RNA sequence: UCCCCCGUGCCCAUAGCGGCGUGGAACCACCCGUUCCCAUUCCGAACACGGAAGUGAAACGCGCCAGCGCCGAUGGUACUGGGCGGGCGACCGCCUGGGAGAGUAGGUCGGUGCGGGGG
RNA sequence: AGAGCGCAAGGGUAGAAGGGGGCCUGACUGCGAGGCCUGCAAGCCGAGCAGGGGCGAAAGCCGGGCCUAGUGAACCGGUGGU
RNA sequence: UAGCUGGUUCUCCCCGAAAUGACUUUAGGGUCAGCCUCAGGCGCUGACUGGGGCCUGUAGAGCACUGAUAGGGCUAGGGGGCCCACCAGCCUACCAAACCCUGUCAAACUCCGAAGGGUCCCAGGUGGAGCCUGGGAGUGAGGGCGCGAGCGAUAACGUCCGCGUCCGAGCGCGGGAACAACCGAGACCGCCAGCUAAGGCCCCCAAGUCUGGGCUAAGUGGUAAAGGAUGUGGCGCCGCGAAGACAGCCAGGAGGUUGGCUUAGAAGCAGCCAUCCUUUAAAGAGUGCGUAAUAGCUCACUGGUCGAGUGGCGCCGCGCCGAAAAUGA
């Protein structure tokens, strides 16, 4: 299943591969045609303490930080074969709230 | 049979896959020219074959006939032609082994082969066996 | 790119449009001309198609 | 009999080839579905007509399980 | 068997062939050479060498290989070999289609049946030392309408059936005189 | 600089069917529970939530083997741009340039990007 | 992928175009870069723009049905508006 | 009125087609397109060619889909038999789905797939090339031939499509006896010049009764098949041979056995099967003819005669039979 992805795939720069543990929420921010990562804010196999909803938010605004630093902006969401509604959610949630 | 109606005439062209080697039994019989051989010409081969030597041995039919042979009646040229007069035939090209028989002396085989050769239109050679395969 | 001495022997006339405009190409007129061209790659492959109307000489 | 019929002829295939320059939203391609797939600046319509978004040259690229993909790569 | 083989090169292989040489190349696991024999030569050699025997080629170079024709590509239009594989030995394990000398008067032919030979040859892995001639079938308590398959096959020490265990190997089926050409005549 | 992992893109089966073995502290899955978000046309099987024990069986990751799948030259043919010849015809052959399919030897239980955790 | 994709057949397709539920009406108006096909006429595709609206958190999709058949120049007249 | 037929008058000079497509109460007529020619513009873009990229599903091959399909194995089902209704079990030189193997076929089947062609870019390419605008036509029955397909009957100077060519319009010239389109070759005119092309080089008839090496004795040549035959020549293979070969010749060619069964009668010699031993230098559980059936003649075998070769098989070339038509060959 990643039906999400291809479509995304084709949408334009800056996907947003949420990749979450039953624990853990790493994020990156890859670019398709060349393959290639730039802020990869990971969650539990960072420094984040211990609460995926409230950390996710927190991990999200990691995101921000360092992208704000690289001058993106595209935000090339990545589902990534999961339901918009919890831990995922936090993710763009705090991302894009800053 | 089974299949449909009607098929396109068709050209005969090199000698190729109309062309094999003794698959089966001891002695073979082998085209040396094209022609489409009908129904009728299978079956008269056959019937000489085993009625030569009685109680004979086995008879093995490689070729078969497929292709509806077409046919009109005496007339000119409304539509295709209603075909199947002569029933139909197979494309036997040179080099391809109709008939070839097993279990039996090399007398009875070297005549019943010569005798069915006759039955067709095309003139034929008979081989042996040889050894020629595919191994090591 | 050494010279190439070519002359018409065979008339044309029963061959191919594309063999006729090859002649065109080489500047070939009437029988038995001589027309002494370079051996430029693409001029080889025409005088090449044609070799059967024309002897070719390597001068 | 009752056998002389056919539609007239919808001439598809290939239009556009790789190393070919194109304006913006020529058809490159008409196809009868899926013969090739879309690619980079390069859309589809309801016949599954295969046709430039920008501005460049035709490239194909196969790739066995994917499929055929066509795209126009920019320049100027 | 022997055979006086010689190099190839660019010798024109239509060409070669009107001469009275039989082009053919000979290989292996490492090897690969353009080779070529002579037709009559080849031909009263192979004749009973066929394909189960092996026959060392003597080279130019003094060298004797323990080759193997692999293929022959028998040519249409009245057979007649075209080209020639020689697969060359060594030491480890091939396989290869063996001889198979089908022997006894099997209860068939007693009520009058026929010889009915599927595999007139089984290929089998075995090692190169191991060369049978031939290996002998039990062939004799069958009957009209029965058969003998790869299961039941008496193999030699050393070797094993580099085939399918449930194959057949022969049969015994019946005449198809008068009885038949009566009755099919008006059955069809 | 180098090794094992998590994500994720590239080559599109030489990366899979399978049989065996390895890995758990760390990563990953399973596992506990159903109050809250949310849900199964019925089930917390999955989708979702708050997380200790236990396991590494399942699944996944890493290696080994060629029984199947898969890739498969070399040599020689079949056929054929172009040139030419023979038959009454069905057709057949030669010069030049080109050249598979099949089969045989053989090859394969994957290679490779960037970002991240640990030594 | 040998089924399904309303109906013929083909190409396509489970990395959905196939089956289900929720909301809902883009089965919009005003346009149209640049094209395939083409003697003419006709047919066919369409990015992007504006107004405005549906679903979605959103990136975005929607100018009717996976697609290629389901049709008729002109004239003459009918009905409602401008 | 005549979309029909017939006629259409002086000369020289350049170029020079069509007999296709689309629609047509249209088919022997038209409209647009295509092909011809002028005039004015544009100037390496043309035909053809070298190199590079991309597209495609044929020849061929193949059996991985769709189907056909010969033989075997295995095997669900149907039929018959052993057997009894308590209804199973077993056999079944039977019909036979599915699966495997052996082996094949296909325009509307394809795992695979060339030569080639189409197209864009780069370069040669100055040609009665090409592109644009406008004046003017005619053409819209085409035919052979070669190649690839359909229809036909793998018939037709047949027909209908594709690629190319020639006649058309080159019934001007040479060859092919004569012959639009087969081979050569593209005619501005003149010459009592020379080389050549096809095809020819004894005479009618221009040129070698030329050279070397073979094949054929049928007038093949001077052109017809399946099939048939110690016609003649050349290559390769195997058997017998001077420790005595092939043919003919001299004798024998025997017993059980009148081989078993069978049979009005089979006695090696109407029909079916089995499928030895003795003597010997040799005679086989027996080849042909005969006879109601035996008797009788014969071969292989052995020996002597005799004395140098001999038989079979396959392949390459030329030739023979097969071969009967109408005014004169
Ligand atoms: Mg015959
Ligand atoms: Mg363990
Ligand atoms: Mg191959
Ligand atoms: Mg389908
Ligand atoms: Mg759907
Ligand atoms: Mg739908
Ligand atoms: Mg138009
Ligand atoms: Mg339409
Ligand atoms: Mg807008
Ligand atoms: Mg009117
Ligand atoms: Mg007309
Ligand atoms: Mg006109
Ligand atoms: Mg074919
Ligand atoms: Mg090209
Ligand atoms: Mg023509
Ligand atoms: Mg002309
Ligand atoms: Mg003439
Ligand atoms: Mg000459
Ligand atoms: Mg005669």
């Amino acid at each position: 299943k990643f039906r999400v992805r291809n479509r995304i795939k084709r949408t334009g720069r800056l996907r947003l591969s949420v990749f979450r543990s039953l624990k853990h929420i790493y994020a990156q921010i890859i670019d398709d045609e060349k393959g290639v990562t730039l802020v990869s804010a990971s969650s539990l196999a960072l420094k984040l303490k211990g609460n995926k909803t409230e950390v996710a938010r927190q991990v999200g605004r990691a995101l921000a930080e360092k992208a704000l630093a690289l001058g993106i902006k595209q935000v090339a969401f990545d589902r990534g074969p999961y339901k918009y509604h919890g831990r995922v959610k936090a993710l763009a949630e705090g991302a894009r709230e800053g | 049979r089974m299949k449909y109606r009607k098929q396109q005439r068709g050209r005969l062209k090199g000698a190729t896959k109309g062309g094999d080697y003794v698959a089966f039994g001891d002695f073979g019989l082998v085209a040396l020219e094209p022609a489409w051989i009908t129904a009728q010409q299978i079956e008269a081969a056959r019937v000489a074959m085993v009625r030569h030597f009685r109680r004979g041995g086995k008879i093995f039919i490689r070729i078969f006939p497929d292709k509806p042979y077409t046919k009109k009646p005496l007339e000119v040229r409304m539509g295709k032609g209603k075909g199947n007069v002569e029933g139909y035939v197979a494309v036997v090209k040179p080099g391809r082994v109709m008939f070839e028989v097993a279990g039996v002396t090399e007398e009875q085989a070297m005549e019943a082969l010569r005798i069915a050769g006759h039955k067709l239109p095309i003139k034929t050679k008979i081989v042996r066996r040889d050894a020629y395969d595919e191994a090591q | 790119m050494p010279r190439l001495k070519v002359k018409l022997v065979k008339s044309p006339i029963g061959y191919p449009k594309d063999q006729k405009a090859a002649l065109k190409a080489l500047g070939l007129r009437r029988l038995q001309q001589e027309r002494v061209l370079e051996d430029t790659p693409a001029i080889r492959g025409n005088v090449e198609k044609v070799a059967h109307l024309v002897r070719v000489e390597v001068v | 009999t009752k056998n002389g019929r056919d539609s007239q002829a919808k001439r598809l295939g290939v239009k556009r080839y790789e190393g070919q320059v194109v304006r913006a939203g020529n058809i490159l391609v008409r196809q009868r579905g899926t013969r090739f797939k879309p690619g980079k600046n390069v859309g589809m319509g309801r016949d599954f007509t295969l046709f430039a978004l920008v501005d460049g040259v035709v490239e194909f690229q196969d790739r066995g399980r994917l499929g055929r993909y066509v795209h126009v790569r920019p320049l100027a | 068997y022997r055979l006086k083989a010689y190099y190839r090169e660019g010798e024109k292989p239509s060409a070669l062939r009107r001469a009275g040489k039989l082009p053919g190349v000979m290989y292996n696991r490492h090897l690969n050479r353009k080779v070529y024999v002579d037709l009559v030569e080849f031909d009263k050699v192979f004749r009973q060498a066929s394909i189960h025997h092996v026959i060392v080629l003597e080279l130019p170079d003094g060298q004797s290989l323990p080759t193997l024709v692999r293929q022959v590509n028998l040519d249409k239009r009245r057979r007649r070999p075209e080209h020639v594989d020689f697969f060359v030995l060594s030491d480890e394990p091939v396989e290869m289609y063996v001889p198979l000398r089908f022997v006894g008067t099997p209860a068939g032919v007693r009520a009058g049946g026929v010889l009915q030979e599927i595999h007139r040859d089984i290929l089998v892995k075995v090692s190169p030392r191991n060369i049978p001639e031939f290996i002998e079938v039990d062939v004799s308590g069958l009957e009209i309408g029965d058969s003998l398959h790869a299961s039941d096959l008496k193999l030699p020490p050393g070797v094993e059936l580099a085939v399918s265990p449930e194959e057949t190997i022969a049969a015994v089926v019946p005449p198809e005189d008068v009885e038949k050409l009566a009755e099919e005549a008006a059955a069809e």
